[PDB]
Parts: C-alpha cells; structure tokens; sequence
C-alpha cells in the first residue's frame, strides 16, 4: 500500500504492483509518516497512473518509479516518454523562484 | 539570399514555449532645470537598476523642437524623444513625430528643372533645412499654370514659409512648378514605407494633439506615442526610467537602421 | 479469427434463440450448430493471459450434447444450456483479450494469442456457421484479397493538428496574411487572414489554400461545407512562429468568394465544387484542397471604412473561413469513428491489464500517432484487433 | 466513485476514459513572458481591464457504452414514449417529471426512473419493431 | 513577405534556367583640372551611354582630397567607384578610407565624458570622424586607474591620433579606457563591421598594393573591388573606367542593406 | 498469372531436360506435365497484341501428345517435342508482352490482356506444375495474404535528387552555410558546409541533418557509411536557388564531427549509429535522418590556421559529409536494383513496340518518377508488370 | 553482468557467477557508469579471476 498526500490537499491510496486507488486512511497515513521515511512523489501519483495504462511499466520500473530512483527516472527521460518529461518539466517550472 | 522572405512559416497553436542601446533626446530646458552638473550620471546609475548597462544609455539634447526637426537623427537601438508641447507648434511637432516615428524613402527633387507630381496617398514631399520656403504652382494637361503663371513665382501658392521642417502633400496626378528656397532648404520626394518601432515620442504638457497621418478621416494614437502631465523635469525623468521597461515593451529595436538618418536615400 | 466469430455467434445465438417455451423447430438448426461446437471443443485444452496483469488461464471443455427429444424447450433445457454458454462465452472473451493485447511487425493478421494459434488448426474449421457481421465479412474479404470496404459515421481520418501559416509578417506581428486551421477527426476548419484587408494587393483580392491529404481513400463521402470556420473568428492571443513571443489577432470576418474545394486521387481532381455549401459529395479522393480568396469590398458604410484604412495601423484584420465536415465516409482500411466501440474496447483492454508497450503500435493506442503513421503494418494488426474486438462485443456487454 | 482511473496530462484529440463517474478538467491561463506592441498593450498592470483573458476546452463524448438506458442522438425511444404520453395526454404520473423532461430525469435518474424508463424503452423498442 | 526571419534556402544542382542602376564616380579636382575641359564629364556621359548606360545615370562626383574625402564619405548610388590618388605618405589614410567606404559599419554614440569603453570583439573598432581629431587613451586596470596613465591628468595620456580627419583606433579588447577626444570638432563612434559593403569599389590610380582593410596584423586581403591602375594621364584612367564599366560593375554587386530583403536586418 | 508462369516452367523445363540419349525416367513427370498442358491448350483460341504497334495475333492450339515409351530419347523425339516447344513458346512471348504494355488505374494487380484473362479461368487449373521462383511466389504468398519479400542488391529506393540548402546566406553568395546533397539509386551523399568555419558559432561547432524518406520500409539492410562526401569535395560553381545568378564553392574538407546516422520506422528510433563507419544493418526502417558536426580545429598548425580568416574575406570553405550506400535490401513492394532486368524488360518492350502513355506509369517508365510518386495502383501494376517480366525472361533471351 | 575500466587504459567485461570474460560495449559502459553507483576495484578483475 502506498499512501500519498501533498501540500496542495490532494491525496491517494493505491497499490504497488497495479496503481489502483483503495480507501485513504488519514489515521494510517500519519501513523506511517511519523517514522518511515517519506519519499518526494517526483512521479506523483497521476503520473504513475497515466505511465501505467498507457506503457505497462515493468515491476522493477514500478518499484524504482514510487521509490523514485533515479536511474529509472533518467532512463525513462532519455527514452523520450513524454508523460514523464512533462512532470518532471512541470516540476523545473514550478522552480520559478 | 532574401532571407527566405517568400518562403512561409508554420507554427503550432499549441506548442508551449514561453547590448541594447538607448537614445533619451530632451530639449534644453530640461537640462537648464534640472541643474546638475551630474545628472546624467545619476540617470545612467538609476537605468542600471532597470537593467542598462553602464555606457548603454545616451543622452542628446536639442535646443527645440523646430531645430531638432532639421535632419534628425537616430542613434540608439531605442530612441525616446521627450517633446514639450507647445500650442503653437502642434503642426511642427506632428510633422516630426510622422517623420522619426515612420520609416521612408527618398528621393532627390532637382526642382530647377523639373515639374514633379503625387503618385499615391503614401508619397509627400518632405523639405528640410534652415529656412524651407514653399511655393507650388500646379498645371493643367497643357503644362500651364491653374490660378498661377508658370514663370512669375509671386502667383504660386504658398505652402510653407521659413520653416525647418516641411511634409507638403499636393494634389495627386497633376504635375507642380515648386519655388523652393534651394539655398538654406533641400527637399526630397518621399514615400512612406511603414512604422518605426526604433523610436517612441513622450509629449509633455498638451492635450494629446499629434495627426500622423496626411489623411484628415484618421488620427491614429499608436502604442509608441505617449504623453504625460508635467511640472518638474526631474519628476518626468524619473517617470521615464522607471517605466522604461513599459516602454521597451512598447518597442521594438528590429527596426534598427544602419545609418542614423530618418530617411532611406535612393538616387 | 472465422473459428472464433463462429464460436461467438454460436454463443450468441444460443443465449437469444434458445429461451423457455420455444418451439423446438425455431433452434433445431441452431442445436446442431451447438452440438458440433460442443464435440469439437471437447477434449482441448487451452491456454489463455500472461501478458502484462491479464491472469494466465486454462480450460477444458468436457460437456455434453444438448437434447434433441423435445418439441418444446422448459425450464430444464434453457438451464443446462445457460450452463454451458456461460464457461464458452467466458472462454470466448478470455481469448479475445488475450488476442487484443498483441501485435507483431511481420504477419500482422496472423493470430497472435496460442488460444487463437490452436484454433487455427484443420479440426476447428468444422465449427464455421455464417459469416455475417460487417467486421467479420471485411476480414474474409481482405483474406482472399477483394476489395473491402467499411462505412464510418464521421470517420476519424485527420489527425489533430492546430496549426497557423504565415505568408508576410514582422518582427511587430502587427501587419500578417496567412493562414490558421484545426484539422481533428472528420472536421477541417481553416481561415485565411489579412491584417490590410487586400488594400495594396492586386485587383484587392488575397487568395488562400488549404491543402490536408488524408491517410487512406475514402469514397462516396458526404460533406458538410459551410463558409465560415467559427473556430477563428474571436480575438486571440497566439505564440509566434519561433516561439520567442505573442501576436495579436483581432479577426473581423467576411464572407469568402471563390471559394473552390478539389477532392484528389493521386494528383487527379476527381470532384470539384465552386461557390457550394451544404450537402456535397466526393465518391473517391484522398486529397483536399481548399481554395478562398478575401476580397476587399468595393463600397463600404462609413462604419466599414474605419474599419479598413489604408494607413498602416489596422486595429482589425479581415477573416475568410470554411469549416469542413465528412458526415460519412468508406474506406478499405479500418479506422475509428463516432458510432464504434472498437478502438475505446480495445484501448480499454490494454489499459486496464497494463499491456507492455508493443513493437508496431504506439502508447495508449494513440490514434493521433496511429493515424500519423499509419503503415501497412499497423493497419493489418489494427484490423486483427478490430475484428477480435467486435467479436467480443457481440457478446460481452 | 471519486477514484482515478484515467488521466490524460496535455493530450488532445481522441482520447478513450475505459470506465469513469466523474470528469475533473484543470487548465490554467499563464500570462506570457514576452509579447509584441500589440499584445503588450492589452494586458495593462493597473485596473482598467478592457480584455479579459480566457482560456478554455471542449469535451464531448463520441460514444459510450452504459448499464443503463440513456437518451441518444441516434436512438428514439425517447422521442416515442414522450409522442405517446404527449398524444394522449397522459396525466404526469408519480415516477417521471412533466412531460418525460429529459433534464429533470438526468438530473435525479433515481432507481425507480431507471427501472420504469428501462421498462418503457423497452416496449418502445417493440413498439417500433411493428408500427412505422 | 515574411520579413526579419530566416529561412532556409532549397535550391537544384542540376536545373537550366535559360540600364536601370545608377552610377557613381569619384574623383579628385587633380583629374579635372588636368583634363581641362568644360564639357568632359558629358563626354564621359556619352560613352557611358554607348556602353549602355542611360544618360542621366552616371553621376561625377568630386572631392578635393583623400583627407577631405574622409569626413564623412557619404555614397548614395547603385554602384559607386572611387579612383583615390596614391600618396606615399598617406598610406594609413588610404587603408582607413578603403576600409571604411568598403565595409559595412554598424555604429553606436559615445560619449566619453561620461563613460569609459572597452571593445568586447575583433570587429569593434573606434571610428572617428571629422575636421580635427586627436584621440588620446588611459587603459584602466580593474580599479578604473589608469595604466601607465593618470586618470585624472589628460597630458600623461597615450596619444593614437594627431589631427586625423578619419581615423579607426584598434585598442586591447577587454578593458576599459578613457579617452581624450578633440569632440568640438570631431565626432567618434563605437562601430562594429558588419561586412563587406558590395555597392562601392576602390580604384587606386598609382602605387604599389599597399592597403589592408583588416585590423589584424596578420591578413591583408586584396578582394575583388580593391583595383589598382598604372597612370600618366587622367584621360586614360577615365576612358579606361569607361570601357571596362562591365567588368567593374560584375566585380561589385548592389548593396545587401538596401534590398528590401533586409527589411529588420539593418537597413530597410 | 500461375497459369501463364506454368506455362512458361513447362516450356523451359522442356528445353532443358528434353534432350537427345537422356534417360526418359529423367523426364517422365515433365512429359506429363507437357502432355496434361498441351490436353488443356487444346481445342482454344487466343487472341493477343492489338495495341501500338504490336501485332494482332491469333493462336489456336491442336497438337499431339508427347511419347511416353522410349528408354532413352533418340533426335526423333526431340524434333518432334522442339516442333511443339517453338509453337508454344512464341504463345508465352507475345502473351507476356501483351500483359506487360498494358496497365490498369483499378484493380493493376487483375490481368490486363484478353488471353491473361481467359487464362484466369478454372478450366485451366490443370497446368499449374510448380511455383518456385522468387517472383511468383511472392505472387502466390501476397494471395494468400502472407508476408511477401524481394531481395535487391542496390535498391533503387532513392528518386534522384542532387540540391542544396542554404541556411546562412547572401546576395554576394561570399559567406555560406548549408547542405548539399545527391540521393541517388542506393546511395545518399550529403556534405554540409560553413564558409566561416564555424568562427562565430556557439562552441564552434556547427550542425547539419539530413532526412531522407523512403516511399517503401526496406529490413535487413546491409550498409555502407564512409565519413567523406566524394561528389562535394572539389570546386564548383552551382547556380543559386531561383537561377539568377552562380556562386562559388572552393571546399576544403574536415572530419564530421558526432556523426550520428538513424534509422526509423513510424517515427520512431529502430537503429542508430555513433561515430560508427564501415558495414552496418538496419533491421527495418523507413527514414534515414543523419546528423553530422563541423567542429573548428581547436589547434591549428600555421599553414592550416592561414585558411580560416575571422574576417569575411573566406577563399576555403569548411565542408563535412557522409556517404550512405544500401548494398543489400529485402523489401515488401517491387523495386529496381542493379543486378535484376525486369525493369529493364518492362521498358523495352513497350519502347519497341511505341506503347502510347497510359494512365498510371510515366512516360518512358521513368524510374525517377515512378519511385518518387510511388503509389498503391502504380505498385500493383509495376508488380503485375515485373512478375510477367520474369516470366518472359525464363523463355527468351 | 560487470564493466570495469581503469585509468591505465584496461577495460574488462565479464560475469559476476563465473568470471568470464566478455567483449566489452562502451556505450552501455558509459551509460551505467553515468547512473549507476560505481564500485572501486579494490581487487580487480585479474586478482578475482
Ligand atoms: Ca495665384
Ligand atoms: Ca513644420
Ligand atoms: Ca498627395
Ligand atoms: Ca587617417
Ligand atoms: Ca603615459
Ligand atoms: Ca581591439
Ligand atoms: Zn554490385
């Protein structure tokens, strides 16, 4: 389960291995935030949806994806994948200033 | 060769994609109020803050309207003249502010020896000099006078008289006999090829009186002719700089000539 | 594929035709059909899925005949028949899926999936009954290679494009002519545009064309065409060409003469209309060229004339548009339109079981890239899935 | 039922929605950077708005495939149950609103309305089998 | 049509596709006073109209000297050729006069009363022009004191001009400067070369090849419209001129500025 | 079209294998072929020429079988057999030529002569023997709609085209940057050039591409890329783009700098290739896009520095290029290469015999043309055309 | 699957299981030393194998 939540007050549950959305729990979310590490969602959750349907990412993709690893951020990136290009271009102009 | 100037350009609907020089020309009077030995020291540090870099920005001062309009000329990428109005020059400042603020071309006008004529509404005659005195005398098919004989100047129609700048505009398609002043005057024939976005014109004082357009059913107000209340020239010169952004914005420094001169010259 | 619509219209056929109460000579045929299904499915084992999150699944058909003693079907008969149809049509939409999400660069209407490979086989073809559905007929058609042919309700044939060309401008964009357009689906919509209104152009008269080639031929079109593209008549504020900066449009519409669309087949002008709006007709084209001239008028209220002066400010610019529409269309290839489910059902399939993307069609089954490029392989892939989709849609509701 | 099940980000054209409730449109109006004479002139920085900027979209659903029965551009089962009512001067009865108003039985399509209006179409259907 | 872009330009390797200028010539009063003739330059006219130049197209321009010339070489004109004496001692004064009448400068005010001036490329020199000019500069290190100069003190500057009616200054690009100029009677601007000017062509009536239009010392080209004629008579060099009109003319080309093509491009 | 290349096997099989003291075992099955085929001919009457100057001629078929009964064939027989063969083979002939100066805008793939089409009947089934050349089983495999493929050694894919494009340029034509090209045949040249040297250059570095389309996917291509453009290589004097005037190019040529050569299919990257010469293979592939830098020496020896002047005066002009050769291709359509002679056959005979220009090959089946407005009914009758070139050809030489 | 390369000039490509050489790919070499973390080789490929 991975829970998901930004300061704009949009906020998601869904699944690991097929990003389907499941009931937020906001007690379970705080619970889990309090002590594990939380992850920048880079690739937020609309992102990972759209990518999924439309490319069927691999397993190992996913994994790195909501981890947010690098490697196959960039990789996507140098693949040309155009969802992930506009989030992360979404992302460097909203580094106004 | 051309640029590519017959060739089109296709651009997308959708597709996101998000040293300059300035010219201030201000007549004498601002500078005998102001008072300050250093001010345009001060002005250029003040531009420094809008962004022109130190040794961008020229200050020429004219003594007049009537003496700047003989042969003006435009230095900067971006030339603002500050024109202080006058009741009795309106015509005198319209025809300047036509002259910087259009782009046109020239030709000599030897008028000892030869009758000239209006081709179109975008063709004048424009006289500068010292002392421009115009007399026109037009003539029928037969090449004699209408209401003037040919060879006694006193029966022309006088145009214009002693002045620094002339923009006469005749009856198109009937031939003219001009006695011209030659001697402190020189007069071309001109045609008006389009805007100037080189140059912008900020009047002060005055009730925004300025026909550029020999046409008497339009007085067109383009974005480049501006005008402002005023009682100190300081307060004006501050307004100037810091809106020269709006101003720039207004603007547009393609239409840069190579020489400085208001007129393209064709023999 | 045949086996596989026969499958299908077995099952269909079956769950209509065979209800209580019936007279048993209204489906004696229609049991037979099923009886010979039966005995020919029996005792094959399939396989079905492992592509992306579509489950891997088996079946084995081990059934028995339905009765053939009655002269009227009762509550008993319809049951065990319902029994029966439901694990087929389970089989049947489980196969179509798995035959959807797949593609192949070389032998595209080949089957793909191992269910449809195995039915493909000579013990299977005993179970063909008739052919009769549009997308079925077209597939025998293109296999003994005669001319298909498919009958689309506004047919989506150009691919989006909002476009703009200019044929004089500045630096200023404050003096342009040229040309703006949307090309999207069935509808063309395009406006030439002059910012002097033709005061300095020869006999004051600016002409415009449009020219959109379309993918594939289609024939006996109806067309819609009306004068004036409401798309580009409000003011605009538009990225320029570069992309550097905004120019202004501030459009002022009149009405265009000599107005003249050319539909082309291979260079050749097959149809040609002058001055005609409504109802037209193209029987065979592939090319579109619209022809429309902006003319200055020649007399003009004094509101008109401030409106069109000579000098060089011109607050507004002189529009001429023709909207475009293809109402209804046929074509020999196979394209998404407005009344069919076969693009949405098959996209929806790939989307919801997360199927890789594959080696022939783009992400997303993107129509605007498929249109794009629209090569013979991916039409004969896209065909294949089309076909499997219909197929399933004859059952799956 | 408030969870994504499609999202398209910059896409335009034909797009499929496989299965949806609920459309969500987001846009936004970004003033340009840069901008001609002509444009800079329409956007001041003071009050005096003479042009208001405005950004929009068109959605419109080709085709769609629904449990239930709905109204249609190419269907006319509508139109015949509301010909009949209105022909014989059916008094308004205690499911649909005056007249079959298609608006009001959008609006709340109630269970009982989606039962009745599925009963309706139906013999509609059958109706139009026989009678031209 | 669409003016201030460029365009790329397609054009064929293997396709066939099988008077109204002005003409401009100067010259120094040395020619007409040893041509001694009243009528000499409707002479000229009238074997110009023979090789097939209307009458009234070939304008007769005459400037005093190379010095005079200078001040503001002002050539309006189709095609412009300028036949300038060799003088042994003016050597400079040719090679910035050719320079000047044969590139294209693009020129910005200065006023040095108020700033200091680098120049930032290879292209930008110091152009100035008028009865008297007398150029004198302070390098300034990065504190804006003077380098082997004294700021404040004008006398300790380094002099590169002496009364020169044109003179182009090449400084050290890169730092600054203050100049001295003589403005009551000469004018300086910042210009920078654009290019080649095509409407004007340089005939020197005398000398060796001794001019060069580029700053850098290393390169001294001799392109197509720098000519040079032996002479012993002004007659000769005129009826030359004449005859091989068409040969100068193919030699230079109309100017590029004003072509109406460069409309947003500096000129236009 | 399988009758008619049955025809001609037979014949040529006859030539071949009926000669004197052979084994008459090594011919039986032939001699029954010949015997079921002369069965079949009997009793028919053909019709073939009729257009241009080619003769109408009649031919009627009422020969004796072929003895089946020797040990070994003694001059007797084969007489007897040549007789029947002559007779025959001139049918074939002047049946091909006739399909071959014919040509169809509907339905090209169809037979276009009269005796073609009798020959399509079901009477004449009979003679079908073998079907193993290259031509007429892709014939056979596009019927049965299945993946067809030629095997051309230098494809002639590219329409001739030799031009240039000038992104940096004047009147005086003395400071140019740009391409030029030749696509020729099998090969693509490109040089681009830069007067300047990239002196004034954002990193000294300027770029060139170069796209090259193909009106057919070529897969398995075996290629040569060599990093010199040879054609653009010595001084030349072009005429500009509108014709007005010449201008110079004095080149001299530098290493191409990141050259990167792709090959696409719909758009999309299939093979790409770094800094990479010699032989390389593009698996399938409908584009070639190549990229290639002019990076300014950095370092400079004396004599090499005199070259490039930061002024404009330029009498060395900076050039790079690539040279592109498709040695071996297989591709889906029919095309000319230089080692098959169908096309060669194709236009003699209808030179030969003064064919009037029909509605859909150009004039002289220019090959330039036809490649660069190469369409799907001049694809179905250049294949119709080259197939019953190949039949022709097994019989006369 | 390991790509070592050092400053002298030796590059090696092998198997991680069983050290086996195998022809090394500079590009796919330089793709993953630009995103991958990079090991030191303390004990290079000649001392493992
Ligand atoms: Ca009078
Ligand atoms: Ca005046
Ligand atoms: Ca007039
Ligand atoms: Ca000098
Ligand atoms: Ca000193
Ligand atoms: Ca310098
Ligand atoms: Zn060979």
């Amino acid at each position: 389960d991975v829970f998901e939540a930004g300061i704009d007050g949009k906020f998601f549950a869904y699944k690991v291995d097929t990003f389907e959305e499941i009931p937020f729990d906001v007690q379970k979310f705080a619970d889990l935030v309090t002590d594990s590490p939380v992850i920048s969602a880079i690739i937020d959750f609309k992102t990972l949806k759209n990518l999924n349907d439309n490319y069927g990412i691999s397993r190992q993709q996913a994994f790195n994806l909501l981890r947010s690893d690098p490697r196959v951020l960039r990789e996507f990136i140098n693949q040309d994948n155009p969802i992930i290009r506009n989030r992360i271009e979404q992302l460097i102009m909203q580094c106004r200033l | 060769q051309n640029y590519g100037i017959n060739l089109p350009i296709t651009g997308s609907m959708d597709i996101a994609y998000a040293t300059s020089t300035l010219c201030l020309y201000y007549p004498t009077e601002a500078a005998t109020e102001i008072n300050d030995n250093s001010w345009k020291d001060t002005l250029s540090q003040l531009f420094l803050t809008k962004g022109w870099p130190t040794g961008s920005v020229y200050f020429k001062e004219y003594t007049n309207i009537a003496s700047f309009s003989v042969d003006p000329q435009l230095y900067c990428d971006y030339n603002v003249v500050l024109m202080k109005y006058d009741a009795t020059l309106q015509l005198d400042m319209s025809e300047l502010a036509d002259l910087i603020l259009n782009e046109w071309l020239c030709n000599p006008m030897d008028i000892t020896l030869y009758y000239y004529q209006q081709t179109d509404e975008a063709n004048k005659w424009i006289s500068m000099g010292s002392s421009c005195t115009i007399k026109v005398c037009p003539l029928n098919t037969q090449t004699l006078g209408i209401g003037c004989l040919t060879t006694d100047a006193t029966t022309f129609e006088e145009v214009a008289t002693a002045e620094k700048l002339v923009i006469t505009d005749v009856v198109d398609g009937v031939n003219h006999k001009l006695d011209v002043t030659t001697a402190t005057c020189t007069i071309r024939n001109c045609k008006k090829l389009g805007p100037r976005e080189n140059v912008a014109v900020i009047q002060v004082g005055g009730s925004d009186i300025l026909d550029i357009t020999a046409d008497p059913t339009t007085a067109p107000q383009t974005e480049r002719m501006m005008r402002i209340n005023w009682k100190k020239w300081w307060q004006v010169f501050y307004t100037v700089v810091d809106y020269v952004d709006q101003i720039i914005q207004v603007m547009s420094k393609r239409s840069r000539s190579l020489n400085s001169a208001a007129f393209y010259y064709r023999v | 594929m045949d086996v596989l619509y026969s499958l299908s219209k077995t099952l269909k056929d079956a769950r209509d035709k065979i209800v209580e109460g019936t007279l048993y000579s209204n489906v004696s045929d229609l049991i037979q059909q099923f009886n010979q299904m039966i005995i020919t499915m029996n005792g094959n084992e399939f396989q079905t899925g492992g592509i992306g999150n579509l489950p891997i699944r088996n079946w084995n058909f081990n059934f028995g005949l339905l009765g053939t003693t009655l002269l009227n079907l009762d509550a008993n008969y319809v049951e065990t028949a319902r029994n029966t149809i439901d694990y087929f049509v389970d089989f049947v939409d489980n196969v179509c899926m798995d035959e959807m999400v797949r593609e192949s660069q070389r032998n595209g209407i080949a089957p793909q999936s191992d269910s449809l490979r195995k039915l493909s086989a000579i013990k299977f073809k005993r179970i063909n009954f008739d052919n009769s559905s549009e997308y079925i007929e077209n597939w025998n058609l293109q296999n003994r290679r005669q001319r298909t042919g498919f009958t689309f309700h506004k047919p989506n044939i150009f691919p989006y494009s909002a476009s703009f060309t200019l044929n004089r401008s500045q630096p200023a964009h404050d003096n342009l002519m040229g040309t703006m357009w949307l090309n999207a689906g069935s509808e063309i919509q395009v406006a030439g545009f002059d910012y002097s209104c033709a005061i300095n152009a020869p006999a004051n008269i600016q002409q415009f064309e449009h020219i959109v080639p379309l993918r594939r031929v289609l024939t006996t079109a109806t067309i819609t065409l009306l004068p004036d593209a409401e798309r580009f008549s409000f003011p605009r504020v538009i990225n320029s060409a570069d992309g550097a900066t905004t120019w202004f449009f501030n459009p002022v519409i009149l009405r265009p003469n000599n107005v003249e669309v050319e539909f082309l087949l291979n260079g050749q002008i097959i149809n040609t209309y002058q001055a005609r709006f409504g109802t037209i007709v193209a029987r065979n084209f592939d090319t579109i060229r619209l022809s429309f001239q902006l003319m200055r008028p020649p007399n003009m209220t004094p509101a008109v004339a401030v409106l069109f002066p000579n000098a060089q400010p011109f607050e507004h610019h002189a529009t001429v548009g023709l909207t475009l529409r293809i109402e209804s269309a046929v074509c020999e290839s196979v394209l998404a339109d407005a009344s069919e489910t076969l693009l949405a059902n098959v996209t929806s399939v790939r989307q919801e079981y997360a199927i890789p993307v594959g080696p022939v069609f783009p992400p997303g089954m993107n129509w605007t890239d498929l249109i794009t490029n629209y090569s013979p392989s991916r039409e004969d892939n896209l065909q294949r899935v089309f076909t499997v989709a219909s197929i399933r849609s004859m059952l799956i509701k």
